[PDB]
Order: structure tokens, then sequence, then C-alpha cells
RNA sequence: AUAUACCGCCAUCUUAACCCUGAUGAAGGCUACAAAGUACGUUAGGUCAAGGUGUAGCCCAUGAGGUGGCAAGAAAUGGGCUACAUUUUCUACCCCAGAAAAUUUAGC
């Protein structure tokens, strides 16, 4: 667009609630595929993202998994483990919204989540 | 069949792509490489087929179409080259030139290179009796005193292979907060892994794991392979060593030491013993494991 | 003819052979039943079965290749590779009447993504 | 009739051709790439019909100018970790117990 | 089933459900080994 | 009962042109220190034990019961399972102690 450009833009709401944020400590993205050019793609989106969202992630490559089968057919799942370290919640459900939401086809993801809780109240003292 | 237009257009859809793609990766076209294409492309179109040829890829069109139809002659029909009508101007240019070149020498490792490659070179299908004629023109002007213009063009036709054998990387000689010289060095034997210091200095004290030789070997065959290395080189009582291993079993941790000891030791002694040791067998990692 | 006298175009998914799947062709269904733990690989299996069925019945003689079946959560998408013989009102009523087809019917957003071609790709001859 | 990439500019915004994911469309993307094991004196196949090329879960949609601009728009839904807890000996401190949940994310209809 | 299950407790591959499918590249992730 | 019904799973087998020579005859064309030569089906197959979709059979019996018996013998050879020790066995230790008593299969 060289002139037809929008004036103005609806920027979506985001309401700043009363309720206290969950934290995350860690936030391991455990990606499978059997392709390991898709998965080193959805690395590289994924790194580059929480960089531009100023989440702090490791990568690493858990080896991979073989499973053959009888004529002998083969089926190959390959690894990869993004661990994110210190995001809140918030930041947590935007960067999965979005990473999950442009996972490419034939690729599964588990995402463990690490929340951080206070001891309960209940359990502070012995009842006496 | 490749016409010169359709070529053309091939070169010139390429140059726009390559600005394209130069634009979705935000690089700057300017600066633009092949290499660049290459990662975009691996990038945007992710493909873990096993065949390199088969992912996608974006290539100039003259790496792509065979552009080996070079023309040689104009528009007047006069051949460029003057040894045009032989068929083989390239491949009797090379003769001519190297015959001129012995000519002028009578009046005054490495591999050599193979008949296939040759033909790359010249671009220019050639049979094995006049390959043979190269090469023995070759070996003629080799033999002769050839001289820095004549050894790069042998240069020119003569591949590299690397021999590297006979270099034991001796390690450094350190200095402990005594004073006191010595060398680090490690071995490995099936699972056995040993990782040893040698004194320049001793009274020939072996401590393994803390714990003196003979009591942490009961068995004389691996006194024995411990004795082997210092003995060789006629110097039992003259060091001190002080080891560690781990994993393996007895003989797999003996061996593993000893194989440490002599490469911790090579840097003690003089480089014809050096050379003797590895010759002995004394400094070679032993390859043998539990096949599956 | 006599006996000792005896002593056609195919596309790139013809042409090569099985064992050339993951060296050469692809795999034209792409999702994430067969991976480790995923569960419902063979719910995925018989819908892709009735899709190719049925894509093959309503378009007779359009499809100039095979089919590519993707899932991205509980998106559908077929991209389907036709000919130009067929007029585009026929194949925007197809497309449509597909979408909805196979949408209620496997309560999930199908999508459809055809793309014309003038005539069969040959890549060699067999 | 002509493909569109004939039209884009050379300095177009990428992201706009392709906001989603989609299929490979040889008529949309500008680019002259090739796919296909060769015949003997041959070459790789062109795009255009190319089932291989259409057969690749491509990222056209994500550059990294599109990543970028994503991220920086994504960047008001996101609060901040509290400062204090700076390393993992402080969030055992504060919080002694943690507590790991998983999710999982597959393709079909449940 | 539940009335059976009580009164009890009182007292080819079908993974996919091949080779055809399976050669022809339809059936994701699976390959010749 | 039938895959001697299909599907599935295993296995068997089969898968030209141009240029010169001979007087322009049938005809022939090599020498490198160079002398014409260059360009899927198949199967009365097995599998109904980690799987299906059908088809047939008997229906005073291929169903349900009752009364008795049945519980073998002998060789020559083929194969399999156990124990078979003094370089052994038991205890302490993990190796300097004390007590007990003919074909065939691999080779690398
Ligand atoms: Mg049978």
């Amino acid at each position: 667009l060289h002139v037809d450009v929008p004036k103005d833009l609806t920027k979506p709401v985001v309401t700043i609630s009363d309720e206290p944020d969950i934290l995350y400590k860690r936030l391991s993205v455990l990606v499978k595929g059997h392709d390991k050019a898709v998965l080193d793609s959805y690395e590289y989106f994924a790194v580059l993202a929480a960089k531009e969202l100023g989440i702090s992630i490791k990568v690493h490559e858990p080896p991979r998994k073989i499973e053959r089968f009888t004529v002998q057919y083969e089926m190959r799942t390959l690894y990869r483990c993004l661990e994110l370290e210190h995001l809140t919640g918030s930041t947590a459900d935007v960067y999965l919204e979005y990473i999950q939401r442009n996972l490419p086809e034939g690729v599964a993801m588990e995402v463990t989540k690490t929340q951080l809780e206070q001891l309960p109240e209940h359990i502070k003292e012995p009842i006496w | 069949t490749y016409t010169e237009d359709f070529i053309k257009k091939q070169i010139e859809e390429f140059n726009i792509g390559k600005r394209h793609l130069a634009n979705m990766m935000g690089e700057d076209p300017e600066t633009f490489t092949q290499e660049d294409i290459d990662r975009a492309i691996a990038y945007l179109f992710p493909s873990g087929l096993f065949e390199k040829r088969a992912r996608p890829v974006m290539k100039h069109p003259e790496q792509i179409f065979p552009r080996q139809r070079a023309i040689q002659w104009g528009e007047d029909g006069r051949p460029f080259h003057y040894l045009f009508y032989t068929g083989k101007q390239s491949y009797y240019s090379l003769m001519h030139d190297v015959y001129g070149m012995l000519l002028n020498l009578e009046k005054h490792g490495s591999r050599w290179l193979i008949k296939e490659e040759l033909e790359e070179m010249l671009v220019e299908k050639l049979s094995d009796l006049d390959y043979m004629q190269f090469i023995r023109l070759l070996e003629k002007l080799l033999t002769s005193q050839c001289g820095a213009a004549e050894e790069e063009f042998v240069q020119r036709f003569r591949r590299s292979v690397t021999l590297e054998s006979k270099k034991q990387l001796i390690e450094p000689v350190q200095y402990d907060e005594q004073g006191m010289a010595f060398s680090k060095s490690e071995g490995k034997r099936k699972t056995a892994k040993a990782e040893a210091i040698v004194y320049k200095h001793g009274s020939g004290r072996i401590k393994v794991n803390g714990i003196d030789y003979q009591l942490y070997f009961p068995i004389t065959q691996d006194r024995e392979q411990l004795m082997f290395p210092f003995h060789f080189v006629d110097r039992l009582g003259k060091h001190d060593v002080t080891c560690t291993v781990s994993g393996g079993g007895r003989s797999a941790q003996a061996g593993a030491i000893r194989l440490a000891m002599a490469k911790a030791l090579c840097s003690f002694v003089t480089e014809d013993e050096v050379e003797w040791m590895r010759q002995a067998g004394l400094l070679t990692t032993d390859p043998r494991v539990r096949e599956r | 003819r006599e006996l000792p006298c005896a002593w056609k175009p195919v596309t790139y998914e013809e042409a090569h052979a099985p064992h050339y799947i993951a060296h050469r062709k692809g795999w034209l269904s792409l999702h994430t039943g067969n991976l480790d733990g995923e569960d419902h690989a063979a719910e995925r299996t018989v819908e892709d079965v009735f899709l190719r069925k049925f894509m093959w019945g309503t378009f007779p003689g359009c499809l100039a290749d095979q089919l590519v079946l993707k899932r991205r959560g509980n998106q559908l998408e077929i991209c389907a590779v036709v000919l130009r013989q067929l007029s585009p009102h026929k194949y925007y009523f197809l497309v449509g009447y597909s979408e909805t087809l196979l949408s209620y019917f496997y309560k999930c957003p199908v999508r459809l993504h055809l793309q014309t071609v003038p005539s069969k790709v040959v890549y060699k001859y067999l | 009739l002509p493909p569109r990439t004939e039209k884009m500019a050379v300095d177009q915004d990428w992201p706009s051709v392709y906001p989603v994911a989609a299929p490979f469309k040889p008529s949309a993307v500008p680019l002259p790439v090739r796919m296909g094991y060769p015949v003997k004196k041959g070459v790789p196949m062109a795009k255009e019909g190319n089932l291989e090329l259409l057969k690749i879960p491509n990222f056209l949609h994500l550059t990294p100018v599109a990543i970028k601009k994503h991220c920086e728009a994504l960047k008001d839904f996101c609060t901040e970790w509290p400062a204090a807890l700076d390393s993992d000996e402080k969030c055992e401190k504060h919080f002694p117990i943690e507590i790991d949940s998983t999710d999982y994310v597959s393709s079909g209809p449940s | 089933a539940d009335e059976r299950l009580r009164i009890n407790s009182l007292r080819v591959k079908r993974r996919w459900r091949f080779r055809h499918l399976a050669d022809h590249g339809q059936l994701s992730g699976i390959q010749r080994a």
C-alpha cells in the first residue's frame, strides 16, 4: 500500500487485572517431528520470538527414536527442547499461543510448566 | 535443449529472485550471497530428505543448466584457436606448451591428476593413451631442473594428499606450585579412561587413585603392563606417576594407564625415543571394542 | 507377437519407487498421529482414505496429481492439483460444496487449496 | 492468466503477501526455487505444478521481518519477572513448592 | 458391559487398523528401512 | 468348513545416423612413435493365537445328556531338556587364605 493506508487501527483490549500473576520458574517445550529441517526452522522461529519478547531461552536436542516394525517399515521421531526460564503467566500465555498457532503440520508439542507456589497457611504451623 | 535466450531469461529471473529473497530475509541485497541463499532456502523451505540434491535449491542458472556449449568460432566462421581443427584444441595446446617448456629446459605426498578430472579441467573428452602421453610429458618436466614457473605449472596438475604420521603431539611440560616439572596425558581402553601425570624427576612411585600400584593391581600381568613403557626407554625408577583411572575392568584399566603414561612420558624423552615408542605400539589407542 | 520377440508418462510421485519416500519423495499426508506418544493414528488413516476417495469422485478427471492432506490443530487443509479443463464456475461450486460437506462430516474447519495446471506435469517416461 | 509475482515489487512488504500459514503458491511466491531429483542430463523441476514443494511445511509466513513485527505488537500482552528473584537461589527460598503440569498439542478433531 | 463387569467382580498390526498406503506415501511418518 | 472367500501379514517366482574402402559386386573399416572411422503381475502358497468383512454347513443333531471302556508294545535312527568336578566346589574376599572331595558347530 503506497497511499491507501488504514488511518487508525483498533488495538486489542488487554486489561491489567487486580489479581496477582502466576510465576513459572521453567517452561520446557518439547517439539517432536519426522523431519529435522522442519524442527530446525521451528527452533529458529521460536528462539527469535523468545529474544524479541525478552524471554530467556536455551535449546538442546534430545536423542532421536526409531520404531521399526514388519518388508521392514520404520518411523523416526526427532526432538527439539526449548527451555524458557523466569517468565510470568501472561508472558507464557502469549508466547505459547504464538508458537502453538505457528506449529507446523506434522509436529507435536509437549509444554511442561513449573509453577512457583508458596506454602499454604494451613501447613505453616502444627495444629494444637 | 536450452537456447541462449532461455538462459538469459533464467539469469535475469534469478537476479530478481535474489533481490526478492534478500527482501524477505531482511538482509542487504547488495551483499547478499549464495551461502545466504542456501541458508534462507533451507529455513523457508525446510526439507529432511536424505538426498542432498532433492532438497529445494536456488542456484545461479549456469550452475544448473549444462553450459559447456561454448562457441569456438565467430560470425565470420574463423575458429578462435589455432588448433581448432584437431578437435582437441585444449589438450593439444597443453601438450604443445609442455613440449615448448621441455625444449627451453633442454636448451638451459602428492598424486597425479586423474583422467576424469583432467577432462573436467580441459572440458574435453580424452582417451587413456593420450592421458598417459600427457602424464609422461609431465614426468619428464619434473625430472629436469624445473624452475619456479615450471614448478607451479606442474602443481596445477598435481593434487594434494596429506601424510602426517610419525608425529606424536608432545604434551607441554608444566610446573606445579612446588616448582616441579610434570606432564599430563589421557588414555582409553575399552570403557576404561585413565589420566596420568608423569613427573620429570622421581623415584619410580606409581600411585593409582591414591593407592600404590602393587595394591591397586594385585595381578602380575597388569604390573607388567604398567612397567612396559618405562622399561622400554630404560628409565625405570626415574619418574613418579600419579594417575586416575575410571570405568572398565582390570586389564582395560591397566591398558588405559599404560597408554596415558606413555603419552605423558613422550615429553621427557628424545624424539628418536618417541618414534621408537610409536613403533613399539606404545602410543596407539587400541580401537578393538565389543561388536554388537 | 512371438515368444522371444518379447525377450507411458509418469509424474514425480509415480516415477519414484516406495523406498524413496523419505529420500526423494515426501509424505502426502502430514499429521502428528504417527509420532511417538501420539494417539489416533488409525482414525487419521481412515479419514485420509475417505478424503481421497471423496475428492477423486467429486473432481473426476480434474485432479492432475495426488492430494496433499495437511493438519494443524483441528484444521484440515486439502491441497489439490487440478487441470484447467473444467470451468471456473464449476470449480467454485465444487470447492464450496466439498468444504461444507467435509466440515460437517468431520466436525472441523476443513479448507481447500486448488492449484490448476495446464496439463499433467510429466517427470519421465516408464 | 499470468502469475501475479510479475506485479510484485523488489521492495514490497512480504508479510502482507503471506500473513498466515498457507500452502506454497508458485504464482504468489516470487522465487525461482526448484525441487526434485534431476534425471540424467536434467535439472530439478520448476515450481509450477511441483508436488514436492507443495508438500513442504513452508515458513514463508514467518520471516525474520515478520517475526520481529509480530513480537513488537505482542509485547503489550506481557508482564515482568519480579527482579528480586534474580536466580534459582531465591526462587527456592521465597517459593518452596514447585508444581509441574504438562499440556500436549497434537493435530486432530479432539 | 457394566452389569457383566460387576457380577464378574463379585465372582495383524492394529495401530492403523497398509502396504498400499505405506508404499504410496499416504501414511505420515512411515518409510522403508 | 472356507483366507481352495476377500482384506491384512509373511513368503515363492517373472519383469539408429553419418563418413570412407573395394573400379560404386556379394562385402569391409584396426595399429597410440597411431595407417578412416565418429556418434506390477504370480501362487489349488502359509497364517483365524495378539486382526477384520463375508459366505456356506447340521438344526430327532455336526445340539444336550447318561452307562462302561480307552490310559498300547517293540526296535533303529532324527531332534530337544537336565547334571556331567579337581583349570572343580563352599566361605572370606574380589585374585598371596582356609576347608571339601561319526558327522556337526563356529573360525576370518
Ligand atoms: Mg491358502
